[PDB]
DNA sequence: ACGCACGAAGACCAAG
């Protein structure tokens, strides 16, 4: 899997829409995952229309959009890939903290995109890089690219737990919101600011914001015990 | 081409930060659970690096107004004061794209995304107005770079400089102002005060036992009534703040339009607080490139008349044409 | 032909930037900005951000990069949440449509979408001290640097200003110009760390999705 | 439009600062602890920044009254000498929620959250008493910009400027 | 005839 829309015909497996215009110029990039659409491919012109708020991450401005992307703009499509983790296998939900903490400290082997809606309703899946290697994770939340490492979240986990192993009060070494909204996000906590040596305070204001994000979720008092979500492309097929 | 525009604030300079804050009656930030907490909403700060008494330089929290909110302001001052009269002598028209795009750079107008030329990027981008705040379907880049509002004092000499050392601040500039809110039935006092309501005195009976009736519930435990205490953090009034405004490669209409807003920008507030005449001030300095151009009558003289002359000759042949144009409308 | 280090100090604290900041790009950006200033807006950009003072690593594919690493941050202070919203002033909207100035039918604004959405978002703000290394000429590329004002995103509402630059000679073996997205089949031995593969591009504009590419990007720099 | 008032006290002026303050017998404000404190409710001040005879600029205390208490002073005036004989002698009745909306901005603490269409809020902003104050569920923009009370003082000439030099007055007012 | 307008709706975990 290369793009964005390569999850309609790899796992969702969906026949392109009728009344579909076929593109005969020169090729030129979808305006939402960026594939190329060369002479013969299916296409649609653009029609976004006033509500979509995503100008800004639109890949080209050649107003022509492909059949996978068509299918990936459905409102069926928007809702189930809210919280999607889509693999090569299949469409996994992500929405519990249990899911977050596997796919972010345990993740699949394969080539798969992770999205996370921070509202009601979101163009994701269109937006979110492919993740190719595992240990450079690409999250698309919301409106932010984020980028995850499982082995800073792990360290990052280990510190707090080293931090916080004697004291019967856990606290958190550094403030994380899940939101990412606080304008404390990421800035080190009291408890972690005299209860950490130099080198872990140093590490702990190095992550990503990603990273940050992540840990949001994972560390807590009672860290969540990782555990695989259930796939969902079923639900999604069905509901479309 | 820089402009240094010095302001000094008449009254409190309110930019709400972000966040549940809490403070108890004597004033701590953030108090311990002990004591009674009532919600406060800070100022803006941006963490800087100070030299606190020499030594080591350490992290304060230096109350700014966003760079954002006084890119806005400047729009805000242009449209309301500069532009949209001068459409409004044409009797032009803006479409929902133009206007959007014009007001908040919004690209609802046209958001499948528009191919610019180059010959239209060159005449876009020399747009009196919109030439220097970009956007739209277009997304062009604005030709202006304005900061954020810092104020002179101790902790910000390493953003200001030193070259305003006469009029800084050494102190603390903030302060906090409690703010109460009375349920007016319960300040009744005669059946004259309730002839105007419906009801008269059963409606005012109603609703001061619906009120006991949530309070004990509430205290022995939904709505919410009128009575509220609370606080907020304001700059204190009187502090000196440098804007600093830059443009990349400007016209000769567009720093006529720059100089023409700050005639214009004391009639605007900064940041919040509109009920309570928050963010009052009055410009004390205009430097266009290492010279002054502020006179008591507003920015003046031989060195400025270019601009002036450009930008009223760009406003009597401005048209509502140009705006569709930029909003890809 | 001359092994530099690049250091960048800050006067304001930039956006923290989300994927890797690559000098390279940055020299590209203030190219740009000289050609422009020469010519005019009307340039092709992709005409003229090749033009840097560096020198390029090939592969065995013919895929091609500059030997300029990505800048390293380094937070003098902890990251802050900048927050930063978006909004059309519904009183005045409505006075210019009961005036005719705006030509609006809909009876009410949809701070949910539309036209009069509000909306809100964040940004992280750092103060760092940038520095990278890089293979090319000492004096053009303090020359482009000279006409850098500001360094990250969010440089219109006056993010990231620089106080000052340098630019020094090291030794080759104080750091490597490979902590960047380095092509797919990039050899090990010039590798500095892991290496993750990934999508990115090789050549700015780095924000092109079309010109995305496999890459193996820098675990520790990302 | 800018309307400036001014105004002198005949009596003295009591604006409570919220917390706990004491007071010795002397005079001290937060006296040492081994003397005996009383309790006291001191005027409300705010922190200005003021020229001093130095040339240089700090940071005083000066007593003012709120900007809230001037604006809700205004906003009793208007309703109950003006806006309430006339709806009296037209007849006019409001409810519980409109007497609570036009004296305190709202009818209860929890806003409504939806916007209001176009026209209402011309209509509303138009309105000689909402215009100015707004409010409401939907929250208005009203058009009243409502400042404190300066007195004309040596701490306050940064502030109101120096066309009051007149009416000045040096030491503590308070 | 065609573009705009207006409401129902559907993703939903969930802390310090
Ligand atoms: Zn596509």
């Amino acid at each position: 899997m290369r793009y964005p829309s390569d999850v309609v015909d790899q796992v969702f497996k969906l026949p392109p829409d009728k009344g579909l215009l076929t593109w005969d110029n020169d090729p030129v990039a979808c305006s939402h995952c960026a594939r190329p659409i060369e002479k013969g491919d299916l296409y649609s012109p653009s029609s976004v229309g006033a509500f979509f708020s995503d100008t800004r991450n639109l890949a080209s401005t050649s107003r022509s959009i492909c059949w996978r992307c068509l299918i990936l703009r459905k409102k069926q499509m928007l809702n189930g890939l809210s919280y999607a983790l889509i693999t090569q296998d299949g469409v996994f939900q992500i929405s519990k903290d249990t899911n977050k903490a596997w796919l972010f400290t345990t993740p699949p082997p394969a080539p798969f995109f992770v999205m996370h809606s921070s509202s009601t309703m979101q163009h994701l899946c269109w937006r979110t890089p492919v993740t190719l290697d595992n240990r450079l994770i690409k999250v698309r939340y919301g409106n932010n690219l984020f980028v995850v490492r499982p082995e800073a979240i792990r360290e990052a986990l280990e510190i707090a737990d080293r931090m916080n192993e004697g004291q019967k009060k856990w606290q958190a070494p550094i403030f994380l919101d899940r939101k990412a909204a606080d304008s404390g996000h990421g800035a080190l906590t009291k408890a972690g600011r005299e209860h950490l040596s130099a080198a872990d305070q140093e590490f702990l204001l190095n992550i990503t914001p990603g990273e940050r994000w992540a840990l949001a979720y994972i560390m807590h008092s009672k860290r969540p015990q990782p555990e695989e979500p259930e796939c969902i492309t079923s639900k999604i097929l069905e509901k479309l | 081409m820089q402009i240094e525009v010095l302001i000094r604030n008449i009254t409190p300079i309110f930019s709400a930060a972000p966040g549940s804050y809490y403070v108890s009656l004597d004033g701590t930030i953030n108090p311990p659970q002990g004591a009674s907490r009532f919600p406060l909403t800070r100022a803006r700060t941006m963490t800087v690096v100070a030299e606190t008494g020499d030594g080591v330089a350490k992290a304060v929290p230096l109350p700014i107004v966003p760079g954002n909110t006084m890119r806005n302001l400047l729009r805000r001052t242009m449209l309301k004061d500069v532009i949209e009269p001068a459409l409004r002598d044409k009797s032009a028209q803006l479409s929902i794209g133009a206007y959007a795009t014009a007001y908040a750079g919004n690209s609802s107008g046209n958001p499948d995304g528009v191919p610019s030329s180059f010959d239209e990027i060159v005449t876009m981008r020399a747009h009196p107005f919109l030439g220097l705040f970009g956007g739209g379907p277009r997304m062009l880049q604005g030709r202006l770079m304005v900061d954020s509002l810092y104020p002179i004092h101790q902790f910000s000499q390493r953003i200001i400089g030193s070259d305003y050392i006469n009029d800084s601040i050494k102190g603390g500039i903030t302060e906090i102002v409690w703010t109460r809110r009375n349920d007016p039935i319960l300040q009744l006092g005669s059946p004259d005060d309730a002839a105007v309501i419906e009801g008269g005195a059963q409606a005012a009976n109603d609703w001061i036992t619906s009120l006991l009736a949530t309070t004990k519930a509430k205290k022995g435990k939904n709505g919410r009534g009128l009575k509220a205490f609370n606080a907020h953090e304001v700059v204190i009034a009187g502090v000196k703040w440098l804007w600093r405004i830059n443009v990349d490669r400007p016209s000769e209409s567009q720093i006529g339009l720059i100089l023409l807003a700050l005639n214009k920008l004391a009639n605007q507030r900064i940041a919040g607080g509109h009920a309570k005449d928050y963010g009052r001030f009055v410009i004390e300095d205009v430097i266009l490139d290492g010279e002054s151009v502020w006179t008591p009558s507003g920015v003046s003289g031989q060195a400025t008349e270019q601009f002036f002359d450009a930008i009223a000759e760009a406003l009597d042949g401005m048209t509502s044409s140009e705006f569709e144009q930029f909003a890809a409308s | 032909m001359d092994f530099l280090k690049v250091t960048i100090n800050l006067g304001s604290p930039m956006v923290e930037p989300g994927d890797l900041f690559h000098l390279d790009a940055l020299l590209g950006a203030l190219r740009v900005s000289e050609v422009r200033a020469e010519l005019g807006d009307g340039i092709n950009p992709r005409d003229h951000h090749y033009d840097l003072p560096l020198e390029q690593y090939r592969s065995r594919s013919g895929q091609w990069v500059f030997k300029a690493s990505a800048f390293h941050i380094n937070k003098g202070a902890a990251s802050q949440n900048w927050m930063q919203t978006s909004r059309i002033n519904t009183a005045e909207a409505a006075r210019h449509r009961s005036e005719g100035f705006l030509l609006l039918r809909a009876a009410k604004p949809n701070p949910a979408g539309g036209p009069f959405k509000n909306s809100l978002y964040h940004y992280p703000l750092v103060w760092a001290t940038l520095t990278a290394y890089c293979v090319g000429d000492q004096a053009r590329i303090a020359d482009l640097l000279s006409q850098c004002r500001q360094i990250g995103g969010r440089r219109g509402v006056g993010c990231g200003r620089v106080a000052g630059f340098s630019v020094e000679v090291v030794p080759e073996v104080e750091c490597t110009w490979a902590l960047r997205a380095m092509p797919d089949d990039s050899e090990q031995s010039i590798l500095c760390g892991e290496y993750a593969l990934a999508m990115s591009a090789l050549q700015s504009p780095y924000w092109d999705r079309s010109l995305h590419k496999p890459a193996l990007v820098p675990t520790s720099l990302a």
